[PDB]
């Protein structure tokens, strides 16, 4: 088996490099955030657009859904995160704290917690019901590129240009385990599996791994594509077939056989660095987003 | 700025 993913659509609107997309949790929109502030939601399947939602003073580097799809949570070079109303698109609270660019952000499965990592070398933790910050965690040496929650919200990954890929206890911010890539190349990109065992880490080395957190034992490696300068982002497609998905700083979008780690397929269309993919959660769909001389998002479908 | 380098 290999996918054939074919080209869908092409969201064109954004006036800047997209940063992130993002599909909502009940499958029928697609969100993303550009390097020219603005949010904005299209329709999963007919890719049509939907709406703009605006506010942040600066670019946007990620976007995350709320776990019912009706709340949108951002992260800004403003130093602030900002949670939107979906449908209203109304900013509800704006959480600050951050001394830097916040870089990414998740909500936690119950989606009462907001988790934040920014160029200030810190993780921090709010709620969202208050927009306060909870917890700011001392976690890394350098910028933070990815933060977290596994499956059942009890823990948080993050990974940093530190070359280090970090597990947190939710509850209590302590640190239990701290994961080394041999020569600690910086970490651009880090996420759990779907059943929260593993984490899938991509370094600036052109290198995505999935490794074993526990064990601290690298499973799989996936390599050829091109990743040494932006953080991009990675996913486990576990619609069809179970691959791995990532967009490439030589314009294309690579997809991997989880286990034999071969690249069965590789899409071709955008113009520029391809810095954002998604999955989407029931249908073989991929979106993916590329940077400045693209500005571009495409949909991809495919009978897996 | 995830697109800047």
């Amino acid at each position: 088996v290999k996918p054939n993913y074919a080209l869908m659509f092409t969201l064109a609107g954004h006036t800047k490099a997209v940063s992130s997309v993002k599909f909502s949790p009940n499958g029928e929109w697609l969100a993303s955030s550009s390097a020219d502030k603005l949010i904005k939601i299209w329709g999963a399947y007919d890719g049509k657009f939907e709406k703009t939602i605006s506010g942040h003073k600066l670019g946007i580097s990620d976007v995350a859904w709320s776990s019912d799809s009706n709340l949108l949570v951002s992260a800004s070079d403003d130093k602030t995160l900002k949670i939107w109303d979906v449908s209203s698109g109304k900013c509800l609270k704006t959480l600050k704290g951050h001394s830097n660019y916040v870089f990414c952000c998740n909500f936690n499965p119950q989606s009462n917690l907001i988790v934040s990592g920014s160029f200030d070398e810190s993780v921090r933790i709010w709620d969202v019901k208050t927009g306060m910050c909870l917890k700011t965690l001392p976690a890394h040496s350098d910028p933070v590129s990815a933060v977290h929650f596994n499956r059942d919200g009890s823990l948080i990954v993050s990974s940093s240009y530190d070359g280090l890929c970090r597990i947190w206890d939710t509850a209590s911010g302590q640190c239990l385990k701290t994961l080394i890539d041999d020569d600690n190349p910086p970490v651009s990109f880090v996420k759990f599996s779907p059943n929260g065992k593993y984490i899938l880490a991509a370094t600036l080395d052109n290198d995505l791994k999935l490794w074993d957190y526990s064990k601290g034992k690298c499973l799989k490696t996936y390599t050829g594509h091109k990743n040494e300068k932006y953080c991009i982002f990675a996913n486990f497609s576990v619609t069809g077939g179970k691959w791995i998905v990532s967009g490439s700083e030589d314009n294309m979008v690579y997809i991997w056989n989880l286990q034999t780690k071969e690249i069965v397929q590789k899409l071709q269309g955008h113009t520029d660095v391809v810095i954002s993919t998604a999955c989407h959660p029931t249908e073989n769909i991929i979106a993916s987003a590329a940077l400045e001389n693209d500005k571009t998002i495409k949909l991809w479908k495919s009978d897996c | 700025a995830r697109t800047k380098q």
